[PDB]
């Protein structure tokens, strides 16, 4: 299951 | 009996060739059971392992909506990094991503992970914490303090130890038959002489599954790791592995070596000699 | 800042001339990702070759693999051609049973 990645 | 679920994401700046592409392919060990390409033309069908199937249409639709917005994120950090680090918007750049989590035959969490890598540098990572972080550079403490700000550790740690836990968790009861069957390797010792005076002694490993595996010469018992040529392990296409280590000796001593091979497929670890 | 790719090129079964196998070559530590592949017979280019997904190992050097259907014999001669940016022309690494 894939995770929400944050911007950087 | 330990098992991981890692996504490898690549995104890739292309100027004149349009927005960056961005690919995430998930593994649970070294089986792949998803892919999301941006370029792909026909989503789906992007392949999804079998024991995916039957998880049902909410959860790829789910899984889609989050490699879209992926996509997204990366390509607006490609842009932000590309200020950080002064450059021009003509070259190409790669953004990488390694998350997920570790755990144990009792499936509990050893660790998690979620770290990055820019233009094939170490970037920014969380830390074994899941509270802090390691940035490597001035441009990555930008990434660091923004993080901090918005108290993404904290979201990320969520993650790690309950959604990627709880998960892995499920393929792994879902996919049992193959996620956790340890193939051994199939192992033989092959013999090429160079000259007259010497010849390679090649101990071969195929079929074998998970990856990890330990290949190594002795010689009356010492081990040869100067003298061993160690190609990478290499995949078969069948989801098993290969791998196989050389050894140059002098004629007529080839009984003086011997061949070793750990494996988590194995009973026992094997010890093999040239059979001619 | 770059780094070139390792070649392998190898079967994915034993080969026995004459029995239907699959020619890999898998090309890895690169880097960027930027690369081309190519399987070769008789040194022309093999229509229709598949590869893997673009993916990377934890030094976060890329690798792929590419294959494709073939049925070893005496006589042909296989080999595969890579193009990246850390190489001033194409490399070509033949097939040799033994490796
Ligand atoms: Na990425």
């Amino acid at each position: 299951r894939a995770k929400f990645k944050q911007l950087l | 009996g330990s098992h991981s679920m890692r996504y490898f994401d690549t995104a890739m700046s292309r100027p004149g060739r349009g927005e960056p592409r961005f690919i995430s392919v998930g593994y649970v060990d070294d089986t792949q059971f998803v892919r999301f390409d941006s370029d792909a033309a026909s989503p789906r069908e992007e392949p999804r392992a079998p024991w995916i199937e039957q998880e049902g249409p909410e959860y790829w639709d789910r899984n889609t909506q989050i490699f879209k917005t992926n996509t997204q994120t990366d390509r607006e950090s490609l842009r932000n990094l590309r200020g950080y680090y002064n450059q021009s918007e003509a070259g190409s750049h790669t953004l990488q991503s390694m998350y997920g989590c570790d755990v144990g035959p009792d499936g509990r969490l050893l660790r998690g992970h979620n770290q990055y890598a820019y233009d094939g540098k170490d970037y920014i990572a969380l830390n074994e914490d899941l509270r802090s972080w390691t940035a490597a550079d001035t441009a990555a403490q930008i990434t660091q303090r923004k993080w901090e700000a918005a108290r993404v550790a904290e979201q990320d740690r969520a993650y790690l130890e309950g959604t990627c836990v709880e998960w892995l968790r499920r393929y792994l009861e879902n996919g049992k038959d193959t996620l956790e069957r340890a193939d051994p390797p199939k192992t033989h010792v092959t013999h090429h002489p160079i000259s007259d005076h010497e010849a390679t002694l090649r101990c071969w490993a195929l079929g074998f599954y998970p990856a990890e595996i330990t290949l190594t010469w002795q010689r009356d018992g010492e081990d040869q790791t100067q003298d061993t040529e160690l190609v990478e392990t290499r995949p078969a296409g069948d989801r098993t592995f290969q791998k196989w280590a050389a050894v140059v000796v002098p004629s007529g001593e080839e009984q003086r070596y011997t061949c070793h091979v750990q494996h988590e497929g194995l009973p026992k670890p094997l010890t093999l000699r040239w059979e001619p | 800042i770059q780094r070139t790719p390792k070649i392998q090129v190898y079967s994915r079964h034993p080969a026995e001339n004459g029995k239907s196998n699959f020619l890999n070559c898998y090309v890895s530590g690169f880097h960027p990702s930027d690369i081309e592949v190519d399987l070769l017979k008789n040194g022309e280019r093999i229509e229709k070759v598949e590869h893997s997904d673009l993916s990377f190992s934890k030094d976060w050097s890329f690798y792929l693999l590419y294959y494709t259907e073939f049925t070893p014999t005496e006589k042909d001669e296989y080999a595969c051609r890579v193009n990246h940016v850390t190489l001033s022309q194409p490399k070509i690494v033949k097939w040799d049973r033994d490796m």
